[PDB]
């Protein structure tokens, strides 16, 4: 996953 | 319950100059724009905004707010939260950045309350960790008790909000679940409560991301409430297609498609070629430098080649950054051709005025 | 959804030494205690706690929390909110006061999460204005995402929460509406959302007080979910004391809060040879700070109790012992008897000491 | 009213  | 009008501003920031780039804000904003328009919200959607551009967009949005109007802001991008104040990070933020580079959501809420809105909704699809570089302890005036404020945070205070790596056109986590509930005819708080439960079943984000709802809304208001200015409306009307006729008899169709209020696709095709001329090609060039287009990216045989994934035998050119246009969108359509009995070059300049977001004259 | 157990700590602060006194927390806490008990919660209800006593009460509360347990905290009293953090102000706070004199709610939440509770509910019935005399900017660690936290604030950030000026046994505003919804078999978030709408119709507070709900609860948990203190609620048993002269005096006890007990006395046998007799209680531990002008009343109402005459046996003398948490040693007091023999002219006085150990929350 |  990629965090914002 | 009734709205005097329903207005939304949606911003998705992805292409960060000095911070990790994101991918899903594009589809997240696009899909939420469409859903809100189904609910009769007047929506402006914008991608990849600088601080100045975000402030201008917010100012235009605040101008459309008035007594009894429902106002909704959705933001997907980098963000942070210090001492209960949430901040949205523009794509031009330096590294590191601090509060002066960002927009504080609480400041926007205060301005919305001053317009005496009937409903204030903030959907914040961003991380909420502290920014250690921001050592400011600003005290904003206490908000009035208008009992009509709802926040849907994609994640909790001190935690991250996620999208999926290598996931094509998949939504981020928040929108993945929000999109399937947004059209429900239920009080907005209840709708979000449902989304929180849906997200509670997402194994990917267990222990990392959970929706937070904050609400002082004391009336049964919903995004579906009945509604009981011209520029905001025109900001989503594309230029009409046009059929250019060149001296030699060749006619070229010029068409437009919208992705966002600041992103338009232009496509060209040959619609008639005289028998005289054995072959011809038309292409677009000489766009305002303010748009910052790259020619290796223009005039592609496919929309996805321009990075436009939501479009569908032409050539396609993606104009992102229409918010940077300070004059008319003027450009050239070049034609090359040959007559049986040997190459010629002609061109025609086209002016499509102030397309989409340029209608707001934010500058 | 199931609860391993359901535990609640209710605190109502009224008798502020250095700040305006409140009145409705008494009623608010009493009534919420009864409703939670109907929902099968273990409930500790405490009035008028100092900073030290509030921290102790929270510590005892945390002991009752374990994996899967639902924990609820309700607080009625002075409070404030600085830089995102809510503080509860104890009755011994100075004026002005700072965060050091107060309990931060976020710190309690952190401790509850460490117990792996199944649900954390905070019902904060207090003002949320900033304390400008509080210059501390404490950073707490980020909380874990346990997706099981619900706050019901009586009012919004930067606003006040109210009770009605001069209004007998009326509830504060928040409890006025919460009480009528609390028993519903609905997710606690939905329940509070209903309460917010009910409060929205209260003309008295429109524009001044509105409920705020904050929730990350992602399961359908409710205060009504089935379960699938102890030494803190022990009351002395009724006892009948016999005096040398043959008079028998019945001594009874009633719990009003976990730190408030009523004692009552009555004559149950008088030898005919004795023309008249009176029994009364005296010499309570100094820690309880009982004033004798306030003891031995003909009605419970006169002791300042929530209990009315219909709540207790009639025709006794009643004495209210509050601040039981302050009791260091055993609760020892004296029952005195005055009497006179028919045909004799002198009044005779006798007395007996009674030791009922450490009752209710005093048991520690 | 009386504030808390
Ligand atoms: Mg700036
Ligand atoms: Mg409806």
């Amino acid at each position: 996953v990629r965090p914002r | 319950m009734l709205a005097k009008d329903k207005v939304a501003l949606l911003i998705g920031n992805m292409n960060y100059r000095e911070h990790p780039k994101l991918k899903a804000p594009l589809v997240d904003v696009y899909e939420l724009t469409n859903l809100l328009r189904q609910l009769d919200f007047k929506v402006v959607s914008l991608l990849d905004l600088t601080e100045y551009e975000m402030r201008n967009a917010v100012d235009e949005f605040l101008l459309l707010l008035d007594k009894g109007v429902y106002g909704l802001l959705y933001y997907a991008g980098h963000g942070y939260e210090n001492f209960g104040n949430s901040f949205m990070v523009p794509v031009d933020a330096p590294n590191p950045y601090r509060s002066e580079n960002c927009l504080c959501v609480q400041n926007i809420l205060k301005l919305m309350q001053e317009k005496e809105t009937g409903l204030n909704v903030f959907l914040l699809d961003m991380c909420r960790k502290r920014n250690d570089y921001d050592d400011t302890i600003p005290i904003l005036d206490a908000l009035k008790v208008t009992a009509n404020i709802v926040f849907g945070y994609a994640t909790c205070q001190g935690a991250e909000a996620f999208e999926i790596q290598h996931s094509g056109l998949a939504n981020g986590i928040f929108m993945k679940f929000l999109k399937d509930r947004l059209l429900e005819d239920k009080k907005i708080t209840v709708l979000l409560d449902e989304v929180a439960e849906d997200m509670g079943k997402c194994h990917l984000t267990k222990g990392k991301q959970a929706l937070e709802i904050r609400s002082s809304l004391s009336e049964k208001r919903a995004l579906t409430d009945p509604i009981q200015n011209l520029q905001w409306a025109k900001a989503h009307e594309l230029p009409e297609s046009m059929c250019l006729k060149f001296d030699c008899g060749v006619q070229i169709q010029l068409g437009f498609a919208a992705e966002f209020s600041n992103v338009m696709i232009i496509y060209t095709s040959i619609v008639y070629k005289p028998p005289e001329i054995i072959m011809c090609d038309a292409y677009v060039t000489d766009f305002p430098l303010d748009l910052d287009i790259d020619p290796k990216d223009a005039n592609k045989g496919t929309p996805e080649e321009t990075g436009s994934y939501l479009v569908s035998h032409c050539l396609y050119t993606r104009l992102s950054s229409l918010q940077k246009l300070k004059e008319h969108l003027v450009f050239t359509v070049c034609l090359s051709y040959q007559y049986s009995g040997l190459t010629v070059e002609d061109k025609q300049e086209v002016n499509v005025g102030k397309p989409l977001i340029a209608k707001l004259d934010m500058h």
